[PDB]
């Protein structure tokens, strides 16, 4: 049909680097436009016709191309630029995307500020309890959590979650939620999350005793 | 005369959708008609001849795509 | 202003029939070389076009839905129908609507987008529990308190914080899938700690599916 294959599917670059992302297609096409998504957004028209910005495009974003090859290019990368980018195109029906091209920020290394949330009341009213560890605003996002209750180790019984990268810092925070019922919850004291991390000298614990507070 | 030149404009419009050629020439087409039907707001029978020339142009190279353009703009 | 807006269901169960609904403000369908398409976008997966319908009542669909898709055009009540049919488990997607023209052959207005999960389940509201700024357990210089938004179906829910009035520090975590077959969530925020028993926090959970919307309180420990 019409069909593009855009590459590099994912990139890592620094703060200020020139980044090219190719989208090739499979036939000869009159223009190339290109959409910017952030995570959980709706797609937003980045490059109309083939080298034209859309309002509010800061002049950072050039596009070019002809024919059956096109590319988008950021001058210099800013940390708002973390989005996944999609070629399309709209000359030949039916109208095709492109695999779509992740745009990561590398940045220097940094280390997580390590939270930890107790068992609300009102869930501890409903026969569950979970402990929320938090890690804040670290970089990379490769982080060991483990759970230690009575500093006994602990498996199946967590999951993490870590946030898109900062738009601002370029950073990320993760949540490891670790659930248990009322009943195994109050048969225990201390509850412990020990992070290990990159930015770390050697990995830290923050932990509390259940009738504190 | 904005009801005049807007009734024409609707009219060639329509009348581009259903033609034979990609959506391309669809694009470059409209855009043209648009500029010429805005610019009429910024050698008296030869305009129906201007106008198709102007609007036309964007064909170029092909003579076929000047035949269907030019069909557009006698109906 | 041009502006677009989805609705549909949130949950519909396999083999039945999806009816989405675009709203516009800002342009009309009547007038001339206008036109809404309709893309949708599968959890994980590119984006994907499937229908599109202009002025003069033309109509596109995508192949791959082959004989699954009709769009309907209202220009009186300014609003634009896609009904797919026989749906699959693999259609689970968030639902854009968004304006095109002759002029541009591409979109440039979109509408917010509305998800839509294929499943036999029942809707679930969340149960939504304060992350207290604990007393000696989240703070530094700074003090993080937060949100668990917990065992809800389907997806989406929007957590704001004040009404919006707060938005710097706010981290709003992706939904992970438990074993429970349910989704779960926290939202946290990072303030300063000068600031904890002098300023009331409040989070705003809403869950369109389940028709749940709580706020609920954020207060410290005191121990």
């Amino acid at each position: 049909d019409i069909q593009m294959t855009q590459s590099p599917s994912t990139l890592s670059a620094s703060v200020g680097d020139r980044v090219t992302i190719t989208c090739s297609a499979s036939s000869r096409v009159g223009y190339m436009h290109w959409y910017q998504q952030k995570p959980g957004k709706a797609p937003k028209l980045l490059i109309y016709d083939t080298s034209k910005l859309a309002s509010g495009v800061p002049s950072r974003f050039s596009g070019s191309g002809s024919g059956t090859e096109f590319t988008l290019t950021i001058s210099s990368l800013q940390p708002d630029d973390f989005a996944t980018y999609y070629c399309f195109q709209g000359s030949g029906y039916p109208f095709t995307f492109g695999g779509g091209t992740k745009v990561e920020i590398k940045r220097t290394v940094a280390a997580p500020s390590v939270f930890i949330f107790p068992p609300s009341d009102e869930q501890l009213k409903s026969g569950t309890a979970s402990v929320v560890c938090l890690l804040n605003n670290f970089y990379p996002r490769e982080a060991k959590v483990q759970w230690k209750v009575d500093n006994a180790l602990q498996s199946g019984n967590s999951q993490e979650s870590v946030t898109e990268q900062d738009s601002k810092d370029s950073t990320y925070s993760l949540s490891s939620t670790l659930t248990l019922s009322k009943a195994d919850y109050e048969k225990h004291k201390v509850y412990a999350c020990e992070v290990t991390h990159q930015g770390l000298s050697s990995p830290v614990t923050k932990s509390f005793n259940r009738g504190e507070c | 005369v904005e009801r005049e030149l807007r009734n024409w404009l609707s009219e060639v419009l329509s009348k581009i959708n259903d033609a034979p050629v990609t959506n391309d020439i669809k694009k470059a087409i409209s855009n043209q008609v648009l500029k010429v039907a805005e610019q009429v707001w910024n050698s008296k029978e030869e305009l129906q001849e201007r106008v198709r020339k102007e609007v036309c142009s964007v064909c170029s190279n092909v003579p076929a795509c000047w035949a269907i353009c030019g069909g557009l703009l006698e109906v | 202003q041009v502006t677009l807006r989805e609705s549909g269901p949130a949950l519909v169960k396999p083999t039945q029939t999806l009816t989405l609904t675009c709203t516009f403000s800002g342009f009309s369908l009547s007038t001339a070389g206008m036109s809404v398409g309709w893309i949708r976008q599968p959890p994980g997966k590119a984006l994907e076009w499937l229908a599109d319908i202009w002025w003069d009542d033309k109509k596109h669909y995508n192949p791959s839905l082959k004989d699954r898709l009709t769009i309907s055009k209202d220009t009186s009540k300014n609003q634009v129908v896609l009904k797919v049919t026989n749906m699959d488990p693999a259609d689970t997607a968030t639902y854009y609507c968004a304006r095109d023209m002759i002029f541009n052959f591409y979109f440039d207005v979109w509408g917010q987008g509305t998800t839509v999960t294929v499943s036999s389940a029942s809707t679930k509201g969340p149960s939504v529990f304060p992350l207290a700024p604990s007393s000696k357990s989240t703070s530094g210089g700074t003090a993080a308190l937060g949100c668990l938004v917990k065992d809800y179906f389907p997806e989406p829910v929007t957590v704001s914080w004040n009404s919006g009035a707060l938005t710097s520090g706010v981290h709003t975590f992706p939904a992970v899938l438990q074993s429970s077959g349910l989704y779960s969530l926290s939202s946290v925020v990072t303030v300063p700690s000068s600031s904890l028993g002098t300023q009331t926090y409040i989070c705003n959970v809403n869950h369109k599916p389940s028709n749940t919307k709580v706020d609920k309180k954020v207060e410290p420990k005191s121990c």
